[PDB]
């Protein structure tokens, strides 16, 4: 007889889906199934089961403002094992308003693109109502819309600009709003400037390479790992700078002059050094346009000796 | 043990006690590692080795200072020159402040509070008081918590609307006028304060050195002016700052230079 | 003791003082104090503020919502409002009258943007209300 699954939790997918995750039991030699028996608490409340293999269950189109209440047991999948008991239920609750995504962070020029589902008095207005706005300043024009469904809205950003800071803040609240009537929830957008410029320069006696690079752009995001990631292959740079996503980090260290600098050493004089620059923050990662070098190519001559 | 103190100062409280009195001390002048000065009551000529101290402190600190022109951070500085003798008691800032200006008395209301204050290089203890009250009233002093017991400083209080130092007038342009050829100047007064301002203008001809001639405006809504010139083809440099009218401030620095 | 004419004109200054203040915020200045935005209804915003104990307790209100604003400008502002309400009950005590004396953290942590932004015009507009109505013989 399996124990009961353990560690319920419930969290809220990119695509505003819910997914269930419960720990296994590792002790057990055997595989197991689990039953899910979850039922929400929305405007409708419904009561479902299921049964899954694996420890994670996903269901699509969570209804804002809902409660969720989840119960699993587990079972033998192999022979005429018995259901173990229900886990201790574990209870979810959704907010007023659904984005889709949550938050965006890319770079300059790109196209980003978004959907609100939104909530007014239990009442999932049409589309053609819902509004999208920037910042609380100005209404998105209604040409970057798109009706999704009914009751999907969405909007869609081209040729994404620099996101400007306002503030200490560096992401755009994105609302969409019943007409005239906006809630307080909202989305962050990060627009980066991703071209760092990747300086590399070699010791006269081509032994060390000392790489250099200002990250002006990055010092207004906190909370996010900034790094130098690179990759090495046999002899020289494929014409098309690009990643064998087989990487490595690089340690470097910051200068007086704020740039952060780091030193190879000793080298692979013939062979092609690809980097770039990684960005990792909770939303996720961004990645520089990656640069390829020889570093015999990069080296600084010696100044001419004994002249008279 | 050096001089005899005269009699006139001696008093008998009683036949088994002796009295010494001081009246309108002066400071005691440190020799060598001592401060204070080292009493020996005796037993006429020659002594017993029983000693005591007296300690008089130049605690008069003049703690002067100043808010900053966003009124946003203020700070105070106090030069201890003289506690620079004294080692084994504690300084600090105590300061009370009162809900709204100052009591025409600067005295310590018994409920009060330390400020962490930084020495600088420059030999001076400077203490930053954020956030910022613009109309209450703190008054402040330096207090010193030796073995004997605790030395105040003379407490002073402010109200840092007094002490705010007034930004530069900004978008200062000069030019020479058309068919007239007189200096025409204008500018754009700093964001705060909200008083009425005095101006004051230095303007010459450009160059390496400068005879600064001064003008003044009296009325705050005047917000141009127009001078005379004896060269009427030449670059002139041209500053102003502001004070506020009824000059319960600080003179703000000179605006950037303006070449006609 | 307390002269009532320059206490009504440091009142005025501060207030116009916190107007340049709240200029300051390029973010806010952008942002329609009037419209409204649902589940910040508990903000004391535009609904005439007509009396001193009225004014006393949405600039009360107010205060709390800073306090959890994590800004500089704003908290040592709060504090600002703090000497407002001073100056107010010193003009009450002249005018001879009593002045007696939850969701917003949820807010707080989905959406802090959207609170401070709309606090701010919201404040704003109603200090500008006052100000239009600080003359006008206010009344307890
Ligand atoms: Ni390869
Ligand atoms: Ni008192």
């Amino acid at each position: 007889k399996p124990d009961p699954p353990l560690g319920l939790h419930m969290e809220v997918t990119d695509d505003g889906n819910l997914k269930i995750s419960w720990d296994s039991q590792t002790m057990a030699p055997f595989p197991l199934q689990y039953q899910v028996k979850y039922l929400e608490n929305s405007t409708i409340v419904r009561e479902a089961a299921e049964i899954v293999s694996a420890t994670s269950l996903l269901v699509d189109s969570v209804l804002p403002g809902s409660s969720y209440e989840v119960q699993v047991r587990s079972k033998r999948l192999d022979g005429s094992g018995v259901w173990s008991d229900w886990s201790s239920p574990q209870v979810f609750t959704t907010q007023d308003v659904v984005y889709f995504p949550p938050k965006i962070l890319t770079s300059v020029g790109s196209n980003a693109s978004f959907h609100c589902i939104y909530k007014n008095e239990n009442q999932i207005i049409s589309s053609k109502q819902i509004v999208w706005w920037r910042n609380l300043a100005e209404k998105i024009p209604e040409i970057q819309y798109s009706i999704v469904s009914d009751r999907v809205s969405k909007v869609t950003f081209s040729n994404l600009k620099a996101t400007r800071p306002r503030g200490k803040f560096t992401y755009d609240a994105v609302y969409c709003c019943n007409e005239q009537a906006c809630h307080h929830r909202y989305a962050e957008l990060y627009v980066i400037d991703v071209n760092i410029n990747i300086s590399c320069e070699t010791d006269g006696y081509l032994t060390k390479m000392t790489c250099r690079w200002s990250p002006s752009t990055i010092q207004s995001l906190v909370g996010s790992t900034v790094q130098l990631r690179y990759h090495r292959r046999s002899l020289y740079c494929p014409d098309s700078p690009s990643i064998h996503p087989t990487s490595e980090p690089k340690n470097c260290v910051l200068q007086r002059d704020g740039f952060y600098e780091c030193v190879f050493q000793p080298i692979f004089l013939l062979s092609g050094y690809t980097m770039w620059i990684r960005i990792n923050h909770s939303l996720g990662s961004l990645d520089s346009p990656p640069t390829c070098v020889l570093p015999d190519s990069v080296v600084k001559p010696l100044p001419p000796s004994n002249v008279k | 043990l050096a001089e005899k103190i005269p009699e006139i100062q001696y008093s008998i409280v009683s036949d088994r006690v002796s009295k010494v009195t001081f009246s309108n001390l002066k400071a005691t002048r440190p020799r060598g590692k001592f401060t204070y000065d080292a009493v020996y009551c005796c037993n006429e000529q020659a002594c017993h080795h029983r000693y005591a101290e007296l300690y008089v402190i130049d605690v008069n600190i003049n703690i002067s200072c100043e808010t900053d022109g966003y009124l946003t951070k203020m700070t105070c500085r106090w030069s201890p020159s003289t506690i620079q003798s004294l080692v084994g008691s504690t300084v600090q800032l105590r300061y009370h402040r009162r809900s709204l200006y100052c009591p025409d008395s600067p005295s310590i209301h018994p409920t009060s509070e330390p400020k962490n204050c930084v020495l600088q290089r420059d030999g001076f203890y400077e203490c930053v008081f954020q956030p910022i009250f613009l109309l209450s009233g703190y008054t402040m002093w330096i207090r010193i918590n030796h073995s004997l017991g605790s030395l105040d400083s003379p407490p002073t209080c402010v109200l840092p609307d007094s002490v705010v130092k007034p930004l530069p007038p900004s978008n200062v342009k000069a030019e020479i006028t058309v068919n007239t050829g007189l200096l025409k100047v204008s500018w754009e007064k700093p964001v705060f304060p909200e008083n009425n301002l005095q101006f004051q203008i230095r303007y010459g001809l450009s160059g390496k050195e400068i005879q600064w001639k001064t003008h003044e405006v009296f009325d705050a809504k005047s917000k141009s002016a127009s001078l005379l010139v004896s060269d009427l083809c030449a670059v002139y440099v041209v500053q102003v700052r502001c004070r506020r009218l009824d000059g319960l401030g600080y003179w703000s620095n000179w605006s950037s230079p303006a070449y006609t | 003791g307390v002269p009532i004419q320059k206490v009504q004109d440091d009142t005025k200054t501060l207030i116009k003082t916190i107007v340049t203040r709240i200029n300051d915020i390029s973010h806010t200045q952008s942002v329609s104090a009037k419209q409204r935005v649902t589940g910040l209804d508990f903000i004391p915003g535009l609904h005439p503020i007509l009396s001193l104990s009225k004014m006393d307790q949405t600039l009360a209100v107010y205060q709390q919502v800073l306090t959890s604003l994590p800004s500089q400008n704003v908290l040592q502002i709060a504090n600002d409002l703090e000497n407002l309400r001073d100056l107010l009950h010193l003009l009450a005590f002249s005018k001879s009258c009593s002045l007696p004396q939850e969701s917003l953290d949820g807010v707080l942590e989905a959406s802090l943007y959207s609170t401070e932004v709309v606090a701010l015009s919201r404040l704003q507009g109603s200090l500008q209300d006052i100000l239009q109505q600080l003359d006008v013989s206010p009344e307890c």
